[PDB]
């Protein structure tokens, strides 16, 4: 009762039936049936393998199309570096990963901590720089083992002379003759001419900081565009009765999934109507055919007799079934063609109509209640026709009536 | 208004509280064309005050009135005539394009208290005359009342004592075509058609509204909050809100002038019933073509039907006159 | 050796569902009633055919034969070592797909001796510096021993190569719709192609077209088939 | 608490807002004023035929049986006063036609 | 509409695609009020055989 004096603004109503609001049902079960059919990525032929790259040629790799899943990594990988950017840890099982490019390339042990955004070295002014917008991870472990030998392993690289500093993701492979004076070097070796490359030297008697190590660097985009590397939530097989939040492959909202009739060609996914509706998809994994259903739409009115004479509502509950709405968001439930009403019991004279409601159905106030009824059209009568019979008056009376018209209204102007 | 406009998101609400109160103003306007709607048909029909019924024994002079009058086999209880109408007018995604929160409303009269109103004005204009709607009813035989009737064009009674068994053939033989030219021909029913057809498909374009940007990125709204900043959204989300309400002002305003000649309409046929059916007319042209006699009302889906019956001369000749 | 194709030429364009829906698309679809050309290879004298045709927009493919002899075509912008290519070999025992810069020359084609058996394969000279390769499934095919008709779409937008296919036994007076089989992205520049065949020990039809844009209508069915879909710019 | 070339940008939303909520006041008024227009020529053709006069119209003036018409006045209308004439107390008889 | 609104250059023709259908709206009562006119001359004077 007391929201129609607050939708009319007034502390005062009148005989009549209001509409005030509305009557929604908030979905609970948020599932993720994250499309994860496909194979794991390449987990072990990325980290591992029998050989890598130098400090001056490293390696890049397009990985996509495949599932997430690290949890592989813990029953025989050992790291010894770990840092994220621009991503929490946590959170990366639950997300999806665009564009991502692995690069592999192996350095000095003392020489690790010059992979980072905003660094100065040998390495990262000749070799390797990190741009400074970075998002990703970084992850280093040592190999001394698998990388040393007794006499010293020569294969492995690096530059030692430029003529300036390098840029990010910027690769140089040209090897050439580095001048340090003013004399010419004529493409001889000499005097103030070395070779600017120069080559590692590894021992397995070497020193903590002298051993090699093997680094990947991981780089993708977050929530931009259409992505290929995604992690699995699995929270599916969900319950068919229920109004939940649903996220398929390319879809998202809410309804109720059901089982169908129809069946989807090979070569479709979707289902649509004459009107751009989403009706119907496709389980990706299960593959097979779902329904959309709303669930949480409608509208209800109160029912009022005249706000003095007392403080006694009725509510009706449009279009609705009455199993769903709760008696009070009752022991007193009728259900007609138009709702549900709520509060008002069921008479079996007629009478005639006070306050309508719909499908002819009317209510009306009567210690007192409120009671529904069917309205009734009118007394009955008969005629007594016959083939020689006739009736005429024998008297007159005299009546007056009245009758209202509206003939104009109110001038105005603006300015 | 917000199921339609913002779907089911909060981060649009807050930026359609801004522009005032059009919400309101759009709702009292689609809430005045209910109420007229069911007003329209309570001056048609409700012009009787109590309901009147025919005696069993059919005896009317020759007449025959027995495809008009209620059979109790078809249900609502219709007549022969009545239940052709309603199969040539049909009522043609409703079932399921409710998504945006569009409703419709069940009629207050159902289509079986008409057939009620509708059998009682013709079985109160047999058996008792024009006396029924200007006092009680008074019997009288039909006989004498179509000489009444007859009296009032011209011709006087001994014509009609004369010929009452050619009259009474002429009558049967011309009711009884109309089943044929109903029954075979299916676009008898042109003018009530247009009324749903008119209806039905200013609906969909409202509909099919929906999935054009207005200059954003995307028709949806999903697509700009999930990978947009949450800052530069409000910039193009204010673009929708605009394009998605001046789509609902038109839709308004056309329905608000077209539901203005329905009333129209409708106060000319409560105008015919009070003097074609319940009295003798004499403005030309106005109940017929020819010389007025009677009437008959029938039902029919958002409408109402008529039947005239008039007198026509032929078989000229040549004289000569003077004048005195 | 010219003829206009009536109504024949259609691409699923969607991926989604629909039933009884006239819904109508505007995409590049082939003119209705355009002349195309018609090539021959036949031996009363001896006829081989095998030029350079351009790749504008797209090519309606369809090669009618009593047995193969087509096995597939070279692809590229200048067919050499400078440039990559698109390789779609049939060896008569698994379908070889390979993204490299070989070195074609003026006549590569397949061949027998013979009791059938491929006794050459004369296509590239040299291919380096390439990143892709497909290896499909081994199998026997006969050899020798019109009825067929095989219709195919090429296409190139967003580095994405999409063909469309249906088999289905001059050209016929019917009417089908293609879909989809298979999708690769390459990313590359193409501007022209060039087909290849065999010959049975001997020294010395299929039809090429284009597109248009122009927009069409769809008529579907309960099952969601196009059945039949009408023009909306040929007559008034 | 603005500047001249950035102040005009924030006045460009009210004087486009309160511009189309004008627009709907005249349009909802054009309307109005269409149903009254037809209600006033209603009564001018009662006045010339209940009152100047006597009509068989039934049920045009009054209920019943015209006989005569008053008319009085009210704010923004008019109000009609019918005399009208009604039989009563019936009896029972037998005809014959000739 | 089309030739009211921008003229003939094509750089309208295709910004005015995303706005729905505004204008196959308006150009449809502007020929179902130029029948009503043709129609309402015939019952005033056609009344003879
Ligand atoms: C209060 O309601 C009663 C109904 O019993 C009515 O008679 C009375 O007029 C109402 N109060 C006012 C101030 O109208
Ligand atoms: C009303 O009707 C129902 C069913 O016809 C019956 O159970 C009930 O007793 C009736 N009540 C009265 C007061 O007649
Ligand atoms: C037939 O082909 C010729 C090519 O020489 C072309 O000019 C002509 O337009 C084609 N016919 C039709 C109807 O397009």
């Amino acid at each position: 009762l007391s929201e129609t004096k607050c939708t009319l603004k007034s502390f005062t109503v009148e005989k009549g039936i209001y509409q005030t609001s509305n009557f929604r049902v908030q979905p609970t079960e948020s599932i993720v049936r994250f499309p994860n059919i496909t194979n794991l990525c390449p987990f072990g032929e990325v980290f591992n393998a029998t050989r890598f790259a130098s400090v001056y040629a490293w390696n890049r790799k397009r990985i996509s199309n495949c599932v997430a899943d690290y949890s592989v990594l813990y029953n025989s990988a050992s790291f010894s570096t770990f840092k994220c950017y621009g991503v929490s840890p946590t959170k990366l099982n639950d997300l999806c990963f665009t564009n991502v490019y692995a690069d592999s390339f192996v350095i000095r042990g003392d020489e690790v901590r010059q992979i980072a955004p905003g660094q100065t070295g040998k390495i990262a002014d000749y070799n390797y720089k990190l741009p400074d917008d970075f998002t990703g991870c970084v992850i280093a472990w040592n190999s001394n083992n698998l990388d040393s030998k007794v006499g010293g392993n020569y294969n492995y690289l690096y530059r030692l002379f430029r003529k300036s500093n390098l840029k990010p993701f910027e690769r140089d492979i040209s090897t050439e003759i580095y001048q340090a004076g003013s004399t010419p070097c004529n493409g001889v070796e000499g005097f103030n001419c070395y070779f600017p490359l120069q080559s590692y030297g590894f021992q397995p008697t070497n020193g903590v900081g002298y051993q090699p190590y093997r680094v990947v660097v991981l780089s993708f985009e977050l929530l931009h565009a259409p992505a290929t590397v995604c992690g699995p939530k699995k929270s599916t097989n969900l319950v068919k009765n229920k109004c939940v939040n649903f996220n398929f492959n390319g879809l998202t909202g809410t309804g109720v999934l059901t089982e169908s009739n129809k069946k989807f060609l090979p070569f479709q996914q979707f289902g649509r109507d004459i009107a751009d509706t989403t009706d119907a998809v496709r389980d990706p994994q299960t593959l097979e055919i779902l329904d959309i259903t709303p669930c949480s739409f409608g509208g209800v009115s109160v029912i009022t007799p005249g706000t003095n004479t007392s403080n006694q509502v009725a509510v009706l509950y449009q279009d609705v079934n009455c199993t769903e709405v709760p008696v009070a968001i009752g022991s007193n439930v009728f259900q007609t063609r138009a709702g549900c009403l709520i509060g008002a019991e069921h008479v079996n004279n007629s009478y005639e109509c006070d306050i309508p409601i719909g499908a002819g159905i009317c209510a009306s106030y009567q210690s007192q209640s409120i009671i529904a009824y069917t309205m009734s059209l009118g007394a009955e009568n008969s005629v007594a026709y016959s083939n020689n019979s006739i009736a005429i008056p024998t008297n007159f009376t005299i009546s007056v009536t009245t009758e209202i018209l509206p003939v104009s209204m109110t001038k105005t102007s603006v300015d | 208004c917000t199921m339609y406009i913002c779907g089911d998101s909060t981060e649009c609400s807050n930026l359609l509280l801004q522009y005032g109160s059009f919400c309101t103003q759009l709702n009292r306007a689609l809430t005045g064309i209910a109420v007229e709607q069911d007003k329209n048909t309570q001056e048609v029909f409700a012009q009787v005050k109590q309901i009147y019924k025919t005696p069993p024994i059919k005896d009317f002079g020759g007449f025959n009135f027995s495809q008009i009058l209620p059979d109790p086999s078809k249900p609502s209880k219709r007549s022969f005539i009545e239940d052709l109408l309603f199969n040539k007018v049909t009522l043609a995604l409703i079932c399921a394009q409710k998504f945006n929160g569009l409703t419709v409303l069940p009629p207050l009269l159902t289509d079986e208290m008409i057939a009620q109103y509708t059998s009682a004005l013709l079985a109160g204009t047999i058996t008792s005359g024009w006396t029924f709607g200007a006092g009680a009813a008074l019997q009288i035989p039909f006989a004498m009342q179509m000489a009444y009737r007859f009296n009032g064009i011209g011709v006087t009674q001994n014509v009609l004592y004369e010929n009452q068994k050619l009259i009474a053939n002429q009558f049967n033989s011309a009711i009884g075509k109309i089943q044929d030219s109903l029954s075979s021909t299916a676009s008898a029913l042109g003018k009530l058609q247009d009324v749903v057809n008119q209806n039905a498909q200013a609906l969909n374009t409202l509909v099919k509204q929906l999935s054009s940007n207005f200059g954003a990125i995307s028709s949806v709204l999903n697509d700009i909050l999930s990978r947009l900043d949450p800052p530069e959204a409000e910039v193009q989300i204010d673009r929708l809100i605009t394009g998605r309400l001046q789509s609902l002002q038109t839709y308004v305003t056309q329905q608000l002038i077209r539901a203005a000649e329905i009333r129209a309409s409708a106060n000319l046929a409560a105008t015919k019933m009070s003097e074609c059916v319940l009295g003798q007319s004499k403005r030309v042209d106005f109940c017929g073509k020819g010389y007025h006699l009677m009437s008959f009302p029938q039902s029919a889906p958002h409408g109402v039907v008529f039947l005239h019956v008039t007198y026509v001369p032929a078989q000229e000749k040549n004289f000569t006159t003077a004048p005195a | 050796a010219y003829t206009n194709s009536f109504t024949r030429g259609v691409y699923y364009p969607d991926k989604v569902f629909r039933s009884s829906v006239l819904h109508s698309t505007q995409d590049l679809f082939l003119p209705f009633f355009s002349n195309v050309t018609w090539f021959h290879a036949i031996h009363v004298t001896k006829r081989f055919d095998n030029p350079v045709l351009p790749f504008n927009d797209g090519v309606y493919f369809a090669s009618t034969e009593k047995s193969n002899i087509i096995r597939g075509w070279i692809f590229g912008t200048t067919l050499d070592s400078k440039t990559q290519s698109l390789l779609i070999v049939n060896n008569a025992t698994n379908v070889v797909i390979k993204v490299c810069e070989f070195q074609f020359c003026n006549d590569p084609f397949l061949g027998v001796y013979y009791s059938w058996m491929e006794s050459e394969f004369r296509v590239y000279s040299s291919a380096n510096n390439c990143t892709f390769e497909y290896v499909s499934q081994p199998f026997l095919m006969d050899l020798e021993g019109f009825k067929n008709l095989r219709e195919f779409v090429f296409k190139n937008i967003d580095g994405y190569f999409k063909i469309y296919s249906k088999h289905t036994p001059d050209l016929p007076q019917g009417f089908s719709a293609l879909e989809p089989l298979v999708d690769l992205p390459i990313g590359i520049n193409i501007t022209r192609f060039q087909t290849l065949l065999a010959l049975h020990r001997s020294y010395l039809a299929y039809y090429v077209g284009y597109l248009q844009p122009r927009t069409f209508l769809l008529k579907y069915n309960e099952n969601g088939t196009i059945t039949d879909a009408v023009d909306c710019a040929l007559d008034p």
